[PDB]
RNA sequence: GUUAAUUCCGAUAACGAACGAGACUCUGGCAUGCUAACUAGUUACGCGACCCCGGUCGGCGUAACUUCUUAGAGGGACAAGUGGCGUUCAGCCACCCGAGAUUGAGCAAUAACAGGUCUGUGAUGCCCUUAGAUGUCCGGGGCUGCACGCGCGCUACACUGACUGGCUCAGCGUGUGCCUACCCUACGCCGGCAGGCGCGGGUAACCCGUUGAACCCCAUUCGUGAUGGGGAUCGGGGAUUGCAAUUAUUCCCCAUGAACGAGGAAUUCCCAGUAAGUGCGGGUCAUAAGCUUGCGUUGAUUAAGUCCCUGCCCUUUGUACACA
């Protein structure tokens, strides 16, 4: 009944899409939901010298990657959480359901 | 150093010499004025355009400019 | 009956203090705690001094409780010195006569005027080849 | 009380070294070899003497029992941590030496490395450091 | 070249001048007791203590690294 | 509420400026009296700020260098209430105006430069700035190796500066650069 | 390498494009190593637009 | 020889091998009429008083 | 009308080490005097009766902040351990000691092991912790 | 002339342009206005504990809200306004109102070097070895060896300090691995100690953790002594990891107690939350930071200028150089 969704991503566009057709779909079928919360991003960041050899002036390089994570709350059943779920997905965000 | 640069001022001399009539010394009421003219997507470019523009309009109504 | 309830937060370097203002008598405190024993005491007057300029007298109709968090034990005196001000403003601005409010305010600016604005100064990022933001590393010539 | 009282001992031959008795009790027992200041402050926490008072302001009848506890640690309830010869390679005694058998048993475990030929008994006898420190830029002061 | 001998506890004549000359400065700090008598830190930090529990000295501000003691009033 | 006052002791007023060129570079008198020597800061941003920033904060941040000082404001804070309880108890009078005449007799008032040396007049500013700068120096230097604290180091450097006896270091180094300036004129 | 390059290059001007820009690098023409750099219309080298506007291969 | 006080009325700019001073036209505040110019040390603003131990030799113009 | 908040932490810490002397009920290990409170410490506490202060403070940490346990307090009275050569590295105290002062405060009643591990402190020792500092802003006032 | 800028104005046989810079992206600022939140809270309500109606609780549950927290769309600052300098153009200074009136970083170019990487490679031409191997595996040594010189760093030379107790505040992150055999830790016992023994939490805003860090603040001891500064050298003992420590992996205790009295010639980095002080994460990891990459705390003096020195760019000039 309480079921949970939670959606991991890459690009904030994306998600931020999915996210806003999966409440728009709940509005659309007039259920309970809460509000869209947000996780703080995870930066893992890396720091490497740019040269392959340790010849040159000490030149370091900052890649990081950033994840999203937002859960939203419903209250349906199972069979209506999948039948939500199974459609308007992007593929760039990977998708968990929990029922408790 | 605050200086502007070539496409602000070419932008913001044309703007001026086409909407001539839309414009005044009231920078905010030019600055949405010239984002529904022309299509700046950075905003703090519009706003240098937009000041340069009060600027040339204060320069026109008080006398000529080149 | 009426809830005069302010919420009013006041941002330091890292810290923030959160004060909260309602309807009692000249009773302040931080953390549970009296004003007149915050270590560092020495720089005690920092933190009466939004009460010395003012008066008791307004402070007597209003008791303020706040929560402090964040940065160290300088930014958190200033923080509240600061959260302390604009809690006080704010409650008068939106309970009783704006007089007031213009007079406190021109009273603090014309005093000190980090008592109601934030200072936006933040700590720099660090850069490679050197030990701080801008300094660097000792050259080494032959 | 501040006035210095009369036969005050103004040096102090204790295991024939001497000690200034015009600093503290804690500090001034540190001038022998053999004790610092971490044993001085157990020895003198284990006799009933008060750590303000300075060297020459207590009497001599207790520093006979201070010098006898320092030399049989072990009889005082003091455990054999506290020693700076534990588990002695000879007699396999804890046992603390104190400024004057502290070089006899140094010089015995060298003589001893010395005597199997060891790596470290080596270090020694070349002057070379023996805990594998790094000599291409250090040390240069002692070796000319 | 230059060393200070202080004297680690009173002398009668030391604490004679003490009890005479002190209470009568303008400022009653340990520095310029020790400085002016020739006692140590410590000496001079006890002796001041001991004539505050005497009572024949003020003080105007307590501090851990340093303790100013004041003359007593004239009136 | 009026009557701003220093720590607990000392009130802004009653205090003489007898030099009229440094009016507008000493702030001590009913504009920038604070109750500590502690602020948030913001006068290195522009030039002229400077000066607007109360003479007993200049001096508490400048007291802390050498290294081991470096960022220790809650230290010097307390030495200079301290230094000014010192010089209270001493001179009887207010410690603010015995900064101010230290300050004020301190300050060199001409110097030598590369244009051999040519004379010229220093800037007020720079004049106050290298007052509080050096009686700081003179203390420091006096303080250290010593029996002495520093918390009246300060403070008799600032009567001996007040008095002008030739005795401070400040005062001393003062003459050394007018000399100079004379000389090489 | 001559023909080779203007060939690429004419294909992807007549595909439709606002800049073309190749660089072969190499020991041709003769063993000592030369770049040679064909480039024509416009080019974009600074700010994240060339994270969207060229592609590099 | 008295020590007299000058106000600054007009800046000329940077002076020095490495531009360490700043020659500056100053007034008395006795007879404004007579105005001269001098070399200052440190930075300097328009319309502040200077103590000039001597107010006769003149520092040289650029 | 007064609690331990209501009144300076500096001497209500000397006050509570006053309480625990006169009472003497507190059982206190034998090797107090031969032992180093911390590996980043150099010699023994000046203080010769510090157990008591120790105990003191311990009571009013967890006063303040409940279910605490030996690690937390080992954190709690850590400091710098200055390695000498190298520069100095954040250490926590001794374990033992921090667990005796528990152990000694869990003898008399004024603490509790309680669920969810920690230790918290029992209403008996609150109310003795709170009456020492209404005793203590009496004398001050 | 002006600007950080071949950035612009302005004279002008030039006019229009393009790359670069700029622009742009990320980052910090502030919005009681919007969206939201039991993996974050706040305000009130009810119990529980305690003190003389009131006060405290990171003690327990629930009626509202997102101010505090997290993260999304937008807003917001532009030399916008005033007074001055400036052909009255570009631009510069001061100031009021104002979260800011110069936040930092990334990408960064027609070109050159015979700068480094053939030891990053299943990227590679040629040469060489290819079975008594320059391929691979195993045992051991070495990469640390010390009469000397040089460079990057740590510790300090002490009273603004050291030692001993008390009080008190953060954000950067990480944490059970494909092969892979190795994670981060609350809590209770043993012990001074590193550390050992047990059940638990965590694949994480959920557990460590409200990251009770240091500096610093408060109170005693030391008293100008190479002294309780300083921790080099060195002995004995106790533990962890690893198949294995000897040339002592690392950690802990006792003890021994060197130079160093602020450092010559010369020389390094820097201008605002900057340097410096201080501590904390990640890389290396079975064991591990005296390095580096970042973060947090305290936090200043100088100064809004110059070609004097050093370089480096533009212009003029000279050339018998042009693989320069
Ligand atoms: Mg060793
Ligand atoms: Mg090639
Ligand atoms: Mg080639
Ligand atoms: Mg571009
Ligand atoms: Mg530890
Ligand atoms: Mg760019
Ligand atoms: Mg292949
Ligand atoms: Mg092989
Ligand atoms: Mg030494
Ligand atoms: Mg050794
Ligand atoms: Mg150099
Ligand atoms: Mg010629």
């Amino acid at each position: 009944h309480r079921i949970r969704i939670t959606l991991t991503s890459r690009n904030v566009k994306s998600l931020e899409k999915v996210c806003a057709d999966l409440i728009r779909g709940a509005k659309e079928k007039n259920l309970k939901v809460k509000g869209p919360v947000r996780m703080p991003t995870k930066t893992l960041r890396i720091t490497t010298r740019k040269t392959p050899c340790g010849e040159g002036s000490k030149t370091w390089d900052r890649f990081q990657m950033r994840i999203h994570k937002r859960l939203i709350d419903l209250h349906s059943p199972s069979e209506i959480v999948k039948q939500i779920t199974s459609i308007s997905i992007e593929p760039g965000v990977e998708v968990e359901v929990t029922i408790a | 150093g605050r200086v502007r640069t070539k496409t602000v001022k070419k932008a913001a001399r044309v703007i001026i010499e086409k909407y001539y009539t839309r414009l005044g010394n009231d920078f905010h009421t030019n600055k949405r004025v010239c984002e529904e003219i022309a299509i700046i997507p950075s905003k703090k470019l519009r706003n240098k355009i937009a000041g340069y523009v009060t600027h040339l309009m204060k320069r026109i109504q008080r006398g000529p400019v080149r | 009956g009426p809830l005069q309830s302010v919420q009013v937060f006041g941002r330091k370097k890292t810290a923030t203090a959160v004060a909260h203002c309602k309807r009692g008598n000249g009773l302040i405190k931080v953390n549970g705690r009296p004003l007149e024993m915050i270590e560092p005491r020495t720089l005690q007057y920092k933190l009466l001094e939004p009460v010395l300029l003012l008066g008791k007298e307004r402070f007597a109709g209003v008791d303020i409780r706040v929560r402090v968090k964040g940065g160290g034990h300088v930014a958190q005196i200033y923080a509240i010195r600061q959260s302390i001000s604009k809690a006080l403003v704010a409650y008068y601005q939106k309970y009783v006569d704006e007089a007031s409010k213009k007079e406190i305010k021109d009273i603090l600016i014309q005093y000190d005027r980090t008592l109601l604005v934030a200072d936006p100064r933040r700590c720099e990022s660090k850069k490679f080849g050197g030990p701080g933001a801008r300094a660097r590393y000792q050259k080494s010539y032959r | 009380s501040l006035v210095i009282p009369e036969k005050f001992q103004h040096i102090l031959r204790v295991l024939n070294t001497n000690i200034d008795g015009r600093r503290k009790i804690a500090f001034a027992i540190t001038a022998i070899k053999g004790v610092g200041r971490r044993y001085a402050h157990v020895v003198l926490r284990k006799a009933d003497i008060d750590l303000t008072k300075r060297a020459g302001e207590l009497t001599e009848d207790e520093v006979e029992r201070v010098i006898t506890i320092m030399q049989n640690p072990r009889q005082y309830k003091i455990p054999d941590w506290f020693l700076n010869r534990q588990k002695d390679v000879k007699d396999g005694k804890y046992s603390q030496v104190l400024a004057n058998g502290l070089d006899n048993k140094l010089r015995e475990d060298l003589e001893r490395l010395k005597k199997i030929r060891a790596h470290r008994g080596l270090r020694h006898f070349w002057g070379l450091r023996v805990r594998g420190q790094h000599t291409k830029t250090t040390g240069r002061r002692g070796r000319t | 070249r230059d060393k200070l001998n202080n004297l680690v506890l009173f002398d009668k004549a030391t604490y004679d001048k003490l009890c005479k000359e002190v209470p009568n400065y303008k400022l009653i700090t340990p520095a310029v007791v020790s400085e002016r008598l020739k006692i140590r830190g410590s000496l001079a930090r006890a002796a001041l203590q001991e004539l505050l529990s005497k009572g024949l000295i003020k003080l105007v501000s307590k501090h851990r690294a340093q303790v100013i003691y004041t003359r007593n009033t004239k009136g | 509420t009026p009557d701003i006052k220093l720590f607990g002791k000392w009130s802004t007023d009653d205090v003489q400026i007898n030099d009229i060129s440094l009016q507008d570079y000493i702030a001590v008198k009913e504009k920038y009296a604070k109750y500590l020597p502690h602020s948030a800061g913001r006068y290195a941003a522009k030039r002229f700020r400077k000066a607007q920033c109360p003479i007993v904060e200049r001096l508490t941040n400048s007291m802390m260098m050498h290294g081991r000082n470096n960022g220790k404001k809650l230290m010097t804070v307390r030495i200079v209430k301290h230094a000014f309880e010192i010089i209270h108890l001493l001179t009887g009078e207010n410690p603010l105006q015995v900064l101010v005449n230290a300050i004020i007799n301190s300050g060199p008032r001409e110097d030598s430069t590369r244009i051999r040396r040519q004379a010229v007049d220093v800037s007020p500013l720079r004049r106050v700035n290298q007052a509080i700068w050096l009686l700081c120096t003179g203390a420091r230097e006096a303080a250290f190796r010593n029996i002495k604290t520093i918390a009246e180091c300060l403070a008799d450097e600032l009567i001996n500066a007040a008095k002008g006896s030739s005795n401070s270091y400040a005062i001393k180094k003062k003459d050394e650069l007018e000399r100079v300036a004379k000389s090489n004129r | 390498v001559r023909r080779a390059c203007y060939g690429v290059l004419r294909f992807i001007m007549e595909s439709g494009a606002k800049g073309c820009e190749v660089v072969v690098s190499g020991k041709l023409r003769g063993q000592r190593a030369k770049s040679m750099k064909f480039v024509d219309g416009l080019m974009i080298h600074s700010g994240d637009p060339v994270n969207y506007y060229v592609d590099t291969a | 020889q008295p020590i007299k006080l000058a106000r600054v009325t007009k800046v000329l700019g940077r002076t020095g091998s490495q531009g360490q001073c700043t020659q500056v036209r100053v007034e008395f505040m006795d007879d404004t009429s007579r105005s001269i110019i001098r070399n200052v040390k440190g930075p300097v603003r328009e319309g502040d008083v200077l103590t000039l131990l001597e107010s006769e030799r003149e520092a040289r113009r650029l | 009308g007064v609690t331990v908040k209501d009144v300076n932490q500096q001497e209500f810490v000397r006050a509570l080490a006053a309480f625990l002397k006169k009472s003497g009920k507190l059982k206190v290990p034998e090797w107090v005097d031969t032992v180093k409170l911390a590996k980043h410490k150099e010699l023994a506490p000046y203080d010769e009766n510090w157990f008591y202060t120790r105990a003191a403070s311990t009571a009013r940490h967890l006063y303040l902040r409940g279910g605490a346990g030996v690690g937390s307090m080992t954190k709690i009275y850590g400091g710098r351990q200055r390695n000498g050569v190298m520069p100095s590295h954040f250490s926590r105290g001794s374990k033992s000691v921090a667990r005796r002062v528990l152990q000694a405060l869990e003898g008399l009643k004024m603490v509790e092991k309680d669920q969810d591990g920690g230790r918290k402190l029992t209403p008996q020792g609150q109310r003795d912790l709170d009456r020492i500092a209404g005793q203590v802003a009496a004398a001050k006032k």
